[PDB]
RNA sequence: AGCGGCGAGUACACUGUACUUGCUGCUUCUUAGAGGAACAUUGUGUGUCUAACACAAGGAAGUUUAAGGCAACAACAGGUCUGUGAUGUCCUUA
RNA sequence: UGCAUACUUUUCCUCCGCCGAAAGGCGUAGGUAAUCUUUAUCAAUAUAUAUCGUGAUGGGGAUAGAUUAUUGCAAUUAUUAAUCUUGAACGAGGAAUGCCUAGUAAGCAUGAUUCAUCAGAUUGUGCUGACUACGUCCCUGCCCUUUGUACACA
């Protein structure tokens, strides 16, 4: 599907050398297999952000979100909740008044982050700013990426 | 009007044309055969 | 069952379950989805392949959702004016409730009620 | 050894650091495998295809992009690559080869070497856009 | 503590205020200045804080107040300007002026460039509103100074 | 040392003068770095009234901040600063080790 | 119930009411509101069970109705029932 | 006396005490017409 | 090797008009792999002649306000159409497109009396007509745009008055004839 | 219906009250002074149908 | 403001790549001052072979390169005294 | 609840950490600014993969009903915001008429101005990037020479 004749070699080492959506999906699947992260209470009847005016329709969207968050963390040095919210923003059609940008429902994100920290994937750094990845977690992510790459090659 | 049904050279439009069907059903059929725009033979 | 009846006056024909459900005057989309989730029934299935038991269950869920897990802030008609419970009102019942409210307003001679009676806005809009 | 040039489309400066290496070619921290949309991918790969994939096994490339939207960014990247490879050739490889490469690029199209000079013209009062005025009913 | 932008604007405002104050005070003076009997002025400023066009305009206003034949005064002013080495001048006086309705009166001598950044540079302009019998007379004086060279000329040796 | 001002050419001249002063002796002077000119734009609508096809006018008070470094003693730097100067260029000296 | 509501504390009442009213209560009530309340109380005290007491002309339309002020008339005149409660004063000024 | 601290009628033009059309950016607080006249002295030059 | 869409090479293509060749340049420097060129095709009178035909088609497709300035989408649609052409009604899609273009131009037009049409103008008209027809087919149908467009293209290639553009052209020709 | 190729030699004058049309001289290989509606240059080839019937010069 | 320089690592490649903490030659990108560059230059047409235009090459650019800003003379009985402590008269002043 | 006295962060941008479905809240952190908000990315169109499937339809969000907040002395004639629900007109628009020639039209957003609060406005800025001229006086409006005039308030 993705593969093609390219004019260079790809150092498939870290997650930045992997296609995103597929990777996310894979991570979600892995999570599901594990049963490493829950699905709180309110998750199953909440709306992800003001602009969505409708539920997710993905069943295991939470897992996907978590995966995305991990990737984001890997990408940036130190990333807050506000930043995360901003990242997962969309257009809110206000019916008749024109669209505005809409900040995501941060609570769910926060919960996810908390869960991750409990599990030992993210790390609230006392120096600098809000919650980056923890080294072990990063390593795990890298491994997963590598695995994905291998699969794709196969 | 044309109330298409659900209960009973591959593309969805073609399928719709032929057996008079919803295109979700066409998609399903395609998937079955295999087992956001489409092309199949 | 191409064509169905879940409550007082519906259609719920060939459409995919959630949208069929939304035909009722708890036509929430989101609300419908939530209901479906509560039920635990595949939303990719159509309205015609549903069992009667399932339908009954859904109906039950719709009637007083507060005692079910489905949360408080969600519920259509928040405090119910009649100083008591918070419950989703559903179907012709909703309409009746609305009518009652209107009547009450009229009785009060609050400006909004008066406006409603007249057939003018209420909102604060202009229409000049 | 190592050569730094830029591309430029609209605002969107892609700075291509072209170094001695094995032939990987990257964007900020990501392979050119990604870029973003599958459709536009060819606009980045095209100079490489023109020059030949074997010629770039001596040359590593990193590209830092900043500013602009998507298509513009892609264009900038392309431009950087075009300027970059040629610049490298002019210094550390021969002149004849460089000339050949330039000729090839010219035959394909402009924009690879020389830049797109267009930029968003200031909006003017009495309207929403540059030229587009409001509306008179009389 | 106040930011740079905020500071600059404030300074500008202060300058403007000072100028206005000077204008208010010195009806009897050839005023231009703005660089810091006068004791009182100094005190006032402290309390607050914690050839030329303007002068000519002022003179004109004074003359008007005194009560001259207007045209004659304007002519005199023009002559004075010429003497002071001006390449060109222009005075306007619009207002009531003798008749009730209207009546703007131009008084040019030498050539007066109007358009371009040269205009902005190489003319001093000034505007005073002399209050009089039954309203206001409206001075505007415009002087073209000696250039540091005009963009139009191409002086071959 | 930070030199904030409104008038470009004057500022430039001042900078040049200070450079010259430095070049005398004893001063490891980093070159003048002009900062991002944060332009105060006011878009006012011309015309007191509401008559005429509402023309605006974009004014721009464009402040030039200029910056320059040294490794020195206070008195010497003060002396250097004394080029006479005037009300137009706003000077500030920072005498910090850090 | 109405009587029960009347009996119970102000905090409870605030909690019961819709959120705007609650917020207002939290903020305070100003010097005039208290006076108005007092006046209402006085009127109630003066009342006859057959026919309603004398009105109380009021300039301001901001007041939320609370079980203190049921049974009397206020301001043109408006009678205040227990059915109204947290629905503001008003009902004053517009034609057609 | 009634709260005159936050509203259009709270503050005014520095110059002529007018409550309407005040340039309130950068704490200038001059009603725009007045500003237009004194834009030269404040150091606001029209370039573009 | 030089190619388009990494698939249809246009070394195999043919033309047989002369005038049309002169007008539309699918050449040595008007080689292209994906339509999206940021070319300066409207800074001169005849610089639109250098423009590749695929690009032109994409531009044409791009029309109608709520879909305006969505180049990528248009490109995708055209790719899909090409694929369809390749698969069903098996031929080099480029050739088909060329044929359609050849067909499409009304050779004589009316004015305030009958006059002839320049080749470039005719080509432009054809491009417009094909896209407009496709759009019409799409609008409030179901079918899908790419499929419809493909169908239209095939019809044009054939030279058959079931599609809209061809019909329009015919009408124009008739009008011209009537005039003179 | 049968189109005949006429290579343009010179573009004479831009006619029509509103300015859309051009007068053109075209060689097959005979001189036929004809009208054109759209951008035309020297060397470009017209699609003439009704060949032997000319226009009026300016 | 960056780029490197380089320590310190964490992952994986081959016999370098991705990512953070700690220390401090280059100015391509980042900022912004002074300079430069296009003049229809060279080429070829059309033109009283005048002023000039069209095309081609070069070129970052060939419609004064694109965009503004500035705005003559004279008005309009145009608007604004509801911007002003610019301002006349008449009114109003417990 | 009132005054008086003492003393110190807060009045604007919000990082971040917690509570909150949401809005927002509480705690604290930097910033009088190329340092912090935040900008090697603050946006939406984009694109990719799913659900729909031409059915006033999940297009459309008017009108309405009932809360939870925030701003403010004060929110009803609902400031705005959020949550649930209500599912109207509209299937591309008649006579007319506006804007536009290259980073332009259009689409998409967004900063700033007003601002205690509130953009559907204006004003800037960008992002996606068409069509068609490359001319003409046919209309419309200006300008010019000639011509006619009993008009000059033209
Ligand atoms: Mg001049
Ligand atoms: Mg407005
Ligand atoms: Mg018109
Ligand atoms: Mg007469
Ligand atoms: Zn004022």
């Amino acid at each position: 599907r993705l593969l093609e004749p390219v004019p260079f070699v790809k150092t498939n080492n870290c997650i930045k050398d992997v296609d995103a959506d597929l990777f996310i999906r894979s991570y979600a699947t892995h999570l599901k297999l594990h049963n490493k992260i829950t699905y709180p209470k309110w998750c199953t009847f909440v709306k992800t952000g003001k602009g969505r005016k409708l539920a997710p329709l993905n069943e295991d969207w939470y897992f996907i979100r978590a995966s995305s968050i991990l990737r984001r963390l890997y990408l940036h040095p130190d990333i807050g909740v506000g930043f995360l919210r901003r990242q997962f923003s969309s257009k809110q059609r206000r019916g008749v008044a024109p669209n505005h940008t809409s900040l995501a429902s941060g609570k769910i994100l926060r919960s996810i982050l908390q869960q991750l920290e409990n599990l030992g994937y993210v790390e609230q750094n006392p120096k600098k700013k809000g919650r980056r990845l923890t080294t072990k977690g990063e390593n795990a992510i890298n491994n997963f990426a590598r695995y994905i790459n291998k699969k794709v090659y196969n | 009007k044309l109330n298409h049904a659900v209960f009973i050279v591959i593309t969805p439009s073609a399928i719709a044309e032929k057996y008079k069907v919803n295109l979700s059903v066409a998609r399903a059929v395609i998937n079955h055969l295999a087992d956001s725009q489409k092309l199949y033979t | 069952q191409h064509i169905l009846r879940i409550l007082n006056t519906n259609v719920d024909g060939k459409e995919k379950v959630i949208i069929a459900l939304t035909a009722i005057k708890g036509i929430g989309k989101r609300m419908a989805t939530v209901i479906c989730k509560q039920a635990n029934v595949d939303p990719t299935k159509r309205a015609g392949e549903l069992t009667t038991e399932e339908i009954d269950n859904i109906v039950h869920i719709m009637s007083t959702p507060t005692q079910f897990k489905i949360p408080d802030w969600f519920l259509n008609r928040r405090k119910d004016l009649k100083e008591g419970k918070n419950i989703h009102v559903i179907a012709n019942q909703l309409d009746s409730y609305l009518r009652e409210d209107l009547e009450r307003m009229k009785k009060i001679r609050l400006h909004r009620g008066l406006r409603h009676h007249w057939g003018l806005r209420v909102r604060g809009q202009h229409t000049k | 050894k190592r050569v730094q040039t830029f591309g430029k489309k609209k605002t969107a400066v892609a700075v291509a650091t072209v170094t001695n290496g094995k032939g990987l070619i990257k964007l900020n921290g990501k392979n050119l495998d990604l870029v973003e949309p599958y459709i536009l991918k060819t606009k980045v790969y095209e100079p490489l295809w023109l020059i030949g994939s074997g010629k770039l096994k001596n040359l590593d490339i990193r590209i830092r992009v900043k500013g602009g939207g998507q298509t513009s960014q892609i264009y900038a990247i392309r431009q950087a690559i075009g300027k970059g490879i040629i610049s490298y050739y002019q210094k550390y490889v021969d002149e004849s080869t460089k000339k050949e490469l330039k000729d090839v690029l010219l035959r394909y199209d402009r924009s690879l070497l020389v830049g797109d000079t267009r930029r968003c013209e200031p909006k003017k009062f009495g309207g929403k856009g540059a030229r587009a005025r409001y509306q008179k009913s009389y | 503590p106040i930011s740079k932008k905020r500071k600059f604007i404030n300074d500008g405002v202060f300058q403007a205020e000072l100028n206005e104050f000077l204008a208010r005070i010195l009806a009897e003076d050839g005023y231009s200045g703005v660089e810091v009997r006068i004791r009182e002025l100094t005190s006032l400023v402290q309390k607050r804080f914690f050839l030329c066009a303007m002068a000519q305009a002022e003179s004109l206003r004074y003359k008007l107040l005194k009560g001259l034949a207007v045209r004659r005064a304007c002519y005199g002013v023009l002559r004075h300007i010429m003497e002071s080495g001006a390449k060109g001048c222009e005075v306007i006086v619009s207002g009531k002026l003798r008749a009730q309705r209207a009546k703007s009166m131009k008084f040019r001598d030498g050539y007066l460039i109007s358009t371009g950044e040269p205009s902005k540079r190489f003319v001093n302009t000034a505007t005073r509103s002399a209050q009089l019998k039954q309203g206001v007379l409206g001075i505007k004086v415009k002087i073209m100074l000696p250039t540091s060279i005009l963009p139009d000329n191409i002086s071959v040796l | 040392i930070a030199l904030t001002s409104k008038n470009l050419r004057a500022i430039e001249k001042v900078c040049s003068d200070i450079m010259k002063g430095a070049k005398e002796k004893n001063l490891n002077v980093s070159g003048p770095v002009r900062l991002p000119v944060k332009t105060l734009r006011i878009t006012t609508r011309k015309s007191p009234c509401g008559e005429g096809t509402n023309t605006w006018d974009r004014f721009e008070l464009r402040i030039y901040k200029r910056l320059i470094d040294l490794y020195s003693q206070c008195e010497v730097v003060t002396q250097m600063t004394s080029i006479n100067i005037d009300p137009v260029v706003e000077v500030e000296v920072i005498i910090t080790d850090s | 119930d109405l009587d029960k509501l009347l009996d119970l504390s102000q905090d409870e009442l605030i909690k019961l009411f819709k959120a705007r009213q609650r917020r207002k209560f939290q903020r305070g009530i100003s010097k005039k509101a208290k006076s108005l309340l007092k006046k209402i109380r006085k009127s109630k005290k003066n009342c006859e069970p057959g026919e309603k007491p004398n009105p109380v002309p009021t300039h301001l339309r901001n007041m939320t109705i609370i079980p203190e002020m049921v049974g009397s008339i206020v301001a043109t005149n408006v009678e205040i029932k227990p059915e109204m409660i947290g629905y503001y004063l008003g009902e004053f000024s517009i034609t057609y | 006396v009634h709260p005159k601290k936050y509203g259009q009628g709270s503050r005014q033009c520095r110059v002529c005490s007018n409550k309407h059309a005040i340039i309130r950016k950068y704490n200038i607080n001059i009603c725009r017409q007045c500003f237009r006249e004194r834009a030269d002295i404040i150091g606001f030059k029209k370039y573009r | 090797d030089i190619k388009l869409f990494k698939k249809w090479s246009y070394e195999e293509i043919n033309i047989a008009d002369l005038s049309l060749v002169d007008c539309i340049a699918v050449s040595q420097k008007a080689c292209v792999y994906t339509p999206h060129t940021a070319g300066r095709y409207q800074k001169k009178r005849f610089r639109k002649a250098l423009c590749p035909i695929v690009e032109r088609l994409v531009n044409s497709m791009m029309m109608h306000g709520r879909n305006n300035g969505k180049k990528l989408k248009a490109i995708r649609i055209v790719a899909y159409a090409f694929e369809i052409i390749h698969l069903m009604t098996g031929e080099n899609p480029l050739q088909v497109f060329v044929n359609a273009v050849q067909k499409g131009g009304p050779r004589e037009d009316s004015t305030r009396q009958a006059v002839d049409v320049s080749p470039l103008r005719r080509v432009n008209q054809a491009i417009y007509l094909i896209c407009t027809g496709a759009r019409n087919a799409a609008f409030r149908n179901i079918k899908s745009i790419s499929e419809c467009l493909a169908e239209e293209i095939i019809n044009c290639a054939n030279e058959s008055s079931s599609s809209y553009a061809i019909k329009k052209k015919d009408e124009i020709e008739r009008v011209a004839k009537a005039n003179r | 219906e049968k189109s005949k190729l006429a290579k343009v030699e010179k573009v004479l004058g831009r006619t029509g009250s509103r300015g859309g049309v051009i007068q053109v001289r075209a060689q097959f290989g005979r001189f036929l002074i004809r009208n054109v509606k759209g951008p035309v240059r020297e060397g470009d080839i017209l699609a003439l149908l009704e060949t032997e019937r000319e226009a009026r010069r300016l």
